[PDB]
Formats: C-alpha cells, sequence, structure tokens
C-alpha cells in the first residue's frame, strides 16, 4: 500500500519523491542521509520529505507506525531549516519519554554529523541550568513538561525563535498525564509560520481532536 | 532561593470532574470557592451558579489504563443549595459545624449567610441561621477569611475597602473587633494556636494582633523592596510561631508584576537580631495577567512543606522546608507527576478558584478551576 492523501492544502506540492537527490538538499545533510544507509526514501518519505521541504512550509500530520523511517524523516526536515550560524534554538522536538529523546537525539546527532557547528539540547528530567542563561544549541528535544518548563518558566528558549516544531508519537503523547495541556500550551507559544508537525501511529477520535488543535493548516497522510 | 530535582514526589492525577458550566467570561476577583470537611467527609464548592455539597467520595475517581486522562467526568451525585447572589468565598469552622458563604449582591450589598453544616445532611428547607451584612458597595467585597484553627465560634474577615472585622458566631453573629478601612488591611491569618492574628497590610508590612485586635507585633517589610518599588502583602500564612510564608505583590495594585512568595523566620531575642527573609519569587509560573493576584497557601506538617497555588498560573509548586529547618528549597518533578489546571475546549488555560487537601479516603488536593472543573490529585510522598 501507499500513502494516503487525507486532507492536501494549495501551495503544497504534489509530487512524490524516488530519490534523496531530487529533494535538493544542502551536500552536508545529503551526506548525512546517505552514512545512516538511507540510499533511497521509503514508503512515508516519497511524499512526507516533499511535503515538509517545501517553500513555504507547510504543517503536517501523519499517521504512520512508529521506525527509522518516520523519524528520520522528522529529523531531516530539522535539519533542513537550522542555521548553525545563529546561536539558539530554531527546531523543537517532543518525545513522549525521555529514553524515546535520547533515541531520537542520537538519529539528530546521526544525520547531522557533517554539521559543523551544530549542537543539540535535552529537555528532559535531569539536565539542569541557572536562569539567566539563554541555550545555545540550534536543536532542542524533550518531554513536553520540562520543555514548557524550559520556554516559559526558566527562560532558556525565545519560543519565538523556533520555525520547526515536532510533535512525536502523539498517540502515546496524550495517554500520560499532563503532557496534552503542556504541548498545547508550548505550541500557543510559537510564531504563526513556524511549521507544525505531529506524528501518530493510531488516531483516535481524541487524538484526533487533539492533533487538530496542535496543527493549523495540516496536510493528512497514512500509510497502509 | 534553591530549586532541586525531586524524583520523589508526584501530584498523581484523578478523573476531573465538572461541577459547573463554563462562564462566558473569565473571573477576575479575588475568589475562595472551595471547602473540604475532613471530619464529616465533605466538599463545598459555590459560585454564580448556587453551591454544592459533595460527598468527598464521589468526587474522587481514578482513572483506569486505557482511560483518556484529558476525559471530564460530566456530573458527580451531590446537593443543590441554590442561593440568591453568586458567592465569592466559602470557609468551615475549625469544628466543620459551621460554613461561611460570602455572596456580592447589587442591591444589598456583601454578605455572608452562615450555615449549620448539619442541615445538608437532610432531604428536600436548608436555610442558613445568621445572615451579617458586611457591605453595601464593591468595597465590601470579601477577600480573605479565615475561621480560627481552635475556635470555631470566631472568624476574620478582611474586605476589599482594606477594613477587618473578627466575629463571633453562636445563635448570631455578634462583632467583636473591626479595624477602619484606613489601616489598609489587605490580608489575614490565624496563628497555629488561633492565640493571635496575622493581618497583611497595603504597606507590605504584617502586624500580630490578639483577637482582641490588641497590636503584639510587627513584622517590616523586607529590607531588599526598594521605596521605588513599594510592595503591599497579598496572603500571609503563618506556618509556626516564628515562621511565616508572606506574598508579595506591587503596591499600586498591577497585575502585570508577578508577586514573590517570602519565607520568613523571626527571631526571638529581637533586639537584637534581624529577621531571614528567603525569596522565591514566582513558583507559580504566572501566565495569566487578567485575574486579580491571589496565593493559594497550604502548608503540610508531616511533610513540612507548604502548597502554593496563584491565581494567576495553572501550575501547583512545593516550597519545601530543609532538615536544618531552617531553609527552604522548591522542587521540581517529572513531567508526567504536575498539578497543573487544564486546558480549556476554547483553547484558554483554565485557573484555580478554591485549593483544598482531604485526608478521608493518600492526601488529596483538589483545584476548582475557573471553568468549574474539579481537578483531584494524590500526593505520594
Amino acid at each position: 500500500n501507499q500513502v494516503e492523501v487525507l486532507q492536501r492544502d494549495p501551495n503544497s506540492p504534489l509530487y512524490s519523491v524516488k530519490s534523496f537527490e531530487e529533494l535538493r538538499l544542502k551536500p552536508q545533510l545529503l551526506q548525512g542521509v546517505y552514512a545512516m544507509g538511507f540510499n533511497r526514501p521509503s514508503k512515508i518519505q516519497e511524499n512526507a520529505l516533499p511535503l515538509m521541504l517545501a517553500e513555504p512550509p507547510q504543517n503536517l500530520i501523519a499517521q504512520s507506525q512508529s521506525g527509522t523511517g518516520k523519524t528520520a524523516a522528522f529529523v531531516l526536515a530539522m535539519l533542513s531549516q537550522v542555521e548553525p550560524a545563529n546561536k539558539y534554538p530554531q527546531c523543537l522536538c517532543l518525545s513522549p519519554t525521555y529514553e524515546l529523546a535520547l533515541q531520537t537525539g542520537k538519529v539528530i546527532e546521526q544525520m547531522g554529523k557533517f554539521y559543523p557547528e551544530l549542537k543539540l539540547a535535552y529537555a528532559v528530567r535531569g539536565n539542569k541550568l541557572e536562569r539567566g542563561q539563554k541555550i545555545s544549541e540550534q536543536i532542542v528535544i524533550g518531554t513536553p513538561g520540562t520543555v514548557l518548563d524550559w520556554c516559559s518558566k526558566l527562560k532558556f528558549i525565545d519560543p519565538k525563535k523556533i520555525k520547526v516544531f515536532v510533535l512525536d508519537e502523539a498517540d502515546v503523547m496524550i495517554a500520560t498525564q499532563g503532557h496534552q495541556d503542556q504541548s498545547i500550551r508550548i505550541q500557543r507559544m510559537l510564531p504563526r509560520n513556524c511549521q507544525m508537525l505531529l506524528f501518530s501511529a493510531t488516531f483516535e477520535d481524541s487524538v484526533w481532536k487533539f492533533a487538530q488543535k496542535v496543527v493549523p493548516d495540516p496536510n493528512v497522510i497514512k500509510l497502509k | 532561593i534553591p530549586e532541586r530535582e525531586m524524583k520523589d514526589f508526584q501530584f498523581r492525577a484523578l478523573k476531573k470532574v465538572r461541577i459547573f458550566d463554563s462562564p462566558e467570561e473569565l473571573p477576575k476577583e479575588r475568589s475562595s470557592l472551595l471547602a473540604v470537611s475532613n471530619k464529616y467527609g465533605l466538599v463545598f464548592a459555590g459560585g454564580a451558579s448556587g453551591l454544592q455539597i459533595f460527598p468527598t467520595k464521589n468526587l474522587l475517581i481514578q482513572n483506569k489504563p486505557g482511560d483518556d486522562p484529558n476525559k471530564i467526568v460530566d456530573k458527580v451525585q451531590g446537593l443543590l443549595v441554590p442561593m440568591k447572589f453568586p458567592i465569592h468565598h466559602l470557609a468551615l469552622s475549625c469544628d466543620n459545624l459551621t460554613l461561611s458563604a460570602c455572596m456580592m449582591s447589587s442591591e444589598y450589598g456583601s454578605i455572608i449567610a452562615f450555615f449549620d453544616v448539619r442541615t445538608f445532611s437532610n432531604e428536600a428547607q436548608k436555610r442558613p441561621f445568621a445572615y451579617h451584612k458586611l457591605l453595601k458597595d464593591a468595597g465590601g467585597m470579601v477577600i480573605d477569611m479565615k475561621w480560627n484553627p481552635t475556635v470555631p465560634s470566631m472568624v476574620a474577615v478582611c474586605l476589599a475597602d482594606g477594613s477587618i472585622a473578627v466575629l463571633q458566631v453562636t445563635e448570631t453573629v455578634k462583632v467583636c473587633a473591626t479595624l477602619p478601612s484606613t489601616v489598609a488591611v489587605t490580608s489575614v491569618c490565624w496563628s497555629p494556636k488561633g492565640k493571635q492574628l496575622a493581618v497583611g497590610k497595603q504597606n507590605g508590612t504584617v502586624v500580630q494582633y490578639l483577637p482582641t485586635l490588641q497590636e503584639k507585633k510587627v513584622i517590616p517589610c523586607p529590607p531588599f523592596y526598594e521605596s521605588d518599588h513599594p510592595v503591599r502583602v497579598l496572603d500571609v500564612l503563618w506556618i509556626g510561631t516564628y515562621v511565616f510564608a508572606i506574598v508579595y505583590a506591587a503596591a499600586d495594585g498591577t497585575l502585570e508584576t508577578s508577586p514573590d512568595v517570602v519565607m520568613a523566620l523571626l527571631p526571638k531575642k529581637e533586639e537584637k537580631h534581624p529577621e531571614i527573609f528567603v525569596n522565591f519569587m514566582e513558583p507559580c509560573y504566572g501566565s495569566c495577567t487578567e485575574r486579580q493576584h491571589h496565593y493559594y497557601l497550604s502548608y503540610i506538617e508531616e511533610w513540612d512543606l507548604v502548597l502554593a497555588a496563584s491565581a494567576a498560573s495553572t501550575e501547583v509548586s512545593i516550597l519545601a522546608r530543609q532538615s536544618d529547618q531552617i531553609n527552604w528549597e522548591s522542587w521540581l518533578l517529572e513531567d508526567s507527576s504536575r498539578a497543573e489546571l487544564p486546558v480549556t475546549d476554547k483553547s484558554d488555560d483554565s485557573l484555580p478558584m478554591g485549593v483544598v487537601v482531604d485526608y478521608t479516603n493518600a492526601p488529596v488536593l483538589m483545584l476548582l478551576s475557573t471553568d468549574g472543573v474539579l481537578c483531584p490529585f494524590y500526593m505520594i510522598n
């Protein structure tokens, strides 16, 4: 089976992709993808990638069972938009667990390896800082409570400067205490043109209702 | 001053229960609309929608695996006691036998209904036994009211105009002592034993009075508040004899400034020794600037910590005392283990209008949202 395009807004590119080369990525970035052993896009990536890299950017709700496929898809989206020159978070990724966060973190670190000045912060339980300091990293990943804390309670992150926002495993996400409202309150904080990207294996009424609050004007896709 | 990561305390959420329909507009006035009888196992919640009395059991429901944590239980069985005017304040006597409801009414003014809690025990009248009329103005708005912890019949009432009265209720309301609005009282708290009364003033001091209202002690406005930026006492909790949590906020009444929670430790041999004032700044992160500032403080002796909740914030934070018992830390909790108020259907923040702690079932914290949802949490230390 293919991807299903369930809602596609205008100005959102209509083409499938069969090579990472036709995505016209930066060389440093493409080498990164190649180095992890991604020599051609996966089924999901065929459509998700064009949608996520289109100019100007488009929000996406994407049903797919989680796996390296979808993650690398959204990891690539994030890296694509990063500007290592500017030393501050530009990309924000929300994992439902500390363990998932570290795991996805590896993927970022892996795929960004040929990015020399790029560094990645973890907004998780454990990592501490003083309130004076803004963080230097350009990509941040963690669990929503701590991310929320970071953004508004601890002044670590200027939310108004985030251009890509990933919300991973949203089913698992809103099944855990307080995460639903944490995520909503983080997204609220981001600017109009920040790119909203949601991923969930399953989409029950609650989850889908949630997803729509979080991701305006979305592209909706589902695999198999 | 110091944060520390607590991985040994969860606020474990229970099912949210709706008690009132969502308001058309966000309530803005100082309110305290939730009460718990730990003696008779009752919760008392008030609003514009009348007064509701629940068996605490009915409100404490745990969600099973599979249960959408974000689901709001539709309604729970309780008694409805219709009220002519909107209640802004509820409070019990210490023996749980008297409930006070502060109403604001455009024709009459503000007035306190006193109920004998035992009445709510019957089927189909349920009249209060005394009425006290505090004021005819928005000035008569009750901003602080606490009953004496050891003296059932006695209660201190604190008005928007900045005046106070101490009252005795038995067969009728007796006004024992008042103080005029020029005094500028902004808050009240009884001493642990109920032997003295603390009042927070517009000038950022706290003055300890005997119930007769004879002045016993003055707690200075901390030295680190520049005249350039004056503060008033917003809320005060008298925790131990020489130990206070005094909340300070902008004197001018500005909402944009977020109030500081301060642990004050007082000397015994005063002359000469100074008082230690330990600032926590904003322990409950302010996200709203529409609502009147109000800090709901509660002391848990067993755990030697305070539960703080703010009108302007969606979170309950903890101010715990270190084992030395001179210093306090704020705790940081796992995202999955916090007490935070829900987001509304309209995508808005819901903020607290009442906080209480039940022991009759773990201890349980309960919050009543500005959205009329009740949010209960087990506490596991």
